[PDB]
C-alpha cells in the first residue's frame, strides 16, 4: 500500500494530481548526496557526480539525496510514498562526499551541469555558513538562464537579531525554504532572516531511503524538496512561465503564517500557485 | 557545504 506523506497533502499537491498535473516532462536536479536509482519508488532520468572520490551519482552514501528525491518525485503506485511531482524527470547531481561535505566548486559544477543539461528546477538541499562571490555568480547565472533555483534556508535556528540563512539560500536569486511542522509552526532548527522566502513541511517527513527503504528525516532540506516538487507541478501546467513567474506563484499564494523573518511569505500552496503567478499582472 |  502507498502512503502519501502528510507534507504532500499539506501543500495541496493531490488536488493538482487529480487534474493531470504531476510534473510530467519537468527536469528536476536534486543537487545533494546522489539518488539510489535501484529504488522501486524512484525513477532516475540521469544526473552526474561532481565528487572526486565518488564516480557514481546513483550511489547515495549519505542517505539524504534519496530522501529529498522521494519528496520531489516518489512514484504513484501501490508502494512506498508519493512525490509532490510524481511524474517529474529526476536527476541525481551528487555534490556531497560520503564524509558528509562538499566544496562550493562541486556545487557550482552541478549548477553548470544543470544549465547545460536543461534542468527546469534545481533543488539545493544543502548549504554552508559563509558566502562566496563564485557561488552567487553560479546561482545568478542559473536564474538568468531560466532555471527555478530552490535551496534549503539552513538549520541554524535563531541567533539574536541576525540572519542565520545559509548559502546559497541567502542569495536573492535563490528561493530560500524554511521548515514548518504539521501544525504550520516553524521548526526550532529552521534558519531565520529577511532572505527566507517560503516555508514547507520539514519535520518527520517520510520518504525513500537507499536499499528499498523509507524513513522520516527533518531539516530545511525536506522543506526545499516540497518546494522543488511544487515548482515541477506548476511547470507541468504552465511550461512557459519564467522562473520568476514560478517563484512569484509560490511566494504570492502562500498561507500567511508568522513574521517574514521566521516564516517568509508562509506555507506554499501549490494548488493556488498553479492558478496564477501574480507577477505584475 | 553540508546537507541541510
Ligand atoms: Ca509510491
Amino acid at each position: 500500500a502507498q502512503s502519501v506523506p502528510y507534507g504532500v497533502s499539506q501543500i495541496k499537491a493531490p488536488a493538482l494530481h487529480s487534474q493531470g498535473y504531476t510534473g510530467s516532462n519537468v527536469k528536476v536536479a536534486v543537487i545533494d548526496s546522489g539518488i539510489d536509482s535501484s529504488h522501486p519508488d524512484l525513477k532516475v532520468a540521469g544526473g552526474a557526480s561532481m565528487v572526486p572520490s565518488e564516480t557514481n551519482p546513483f550511489q547515495d552514501n549519505l542517505l539524504h539525496g534519496t530522501h529529498v528525491a522521494g519528496t520531489v518525485a516518489a512514484l504513484n503506485n501501490s508502494i512506498g510514498v508519493l512525490g509532490v511531482a510524481p511524474s517529474a524527470s529526476l536527476y541525481a547531481v551528487k555534490v556531497l562526499g560520503a564524509d558528509g561535505s562538499g566544496q562550493y566548486s562541486w556545487i557550482i559544477n552541478g549548477i553548470e551541469w544543470a544549465i547545460a543539461n536543461n534542468m527546469d528546477v534545481i533543488n539545493m538541499s544543502l548549504g554552508g555558513p559563509s558566502g562566496s562571490a563564485a557561488l552567487k555568480a553560479a546561482v545568478d547565472k542559473a536564474v538568468a538562464s531560466g532555471v527555478v533555483v530552490v535551496a534549503a534556508a539552513g538549520n541554524e535556528g535563531t541567533s539574536g537579531s541576525s540572519s542565520t540563512v545559509g548559502y546559497p539560500g541567502k542569495y536573492p536569486s535563490v528561493i530560500a525554504v524554511g521548515a514548518v511542522d504539521s501544525s504550520n509552526q516553524r521548526a526550532s532548527f529552521s534558519s531565520v532572516g529577511p532572505e527566507l522566502d517560503v516555508m514547507a513541511p520539514g519535520v518527520s517527513i517520510q520518504s525513500t531511503l537507499p536499499g528499498n527503504k523509507y524513513g522520516a528525516l527533518f531539516g530545511t532540506s525536506m522543506a526545499s524538496a516540497h518546494v522543488a516538487g511544487a515548482a515541477a507541478l506548476i511547470l507541468s501546467k504552465h511550461p512557459n512561465w519564467t522562473n520568476t513567474q514560478v517563484r512569484s506563484s509560490l511566494e504570492n499564494t502562500t498561507t500567511k503564517l508568522g513574521d517574514s523573518f521566521y516564516y517568509g511569505k508562509g506555507l506554499i500552496n501549490v494548488q493556488a500557485a498553479a492558478q496564477h503567478h501574480h507577477h505584475h499582472h | 557545504a553540508a546537507p541541510f
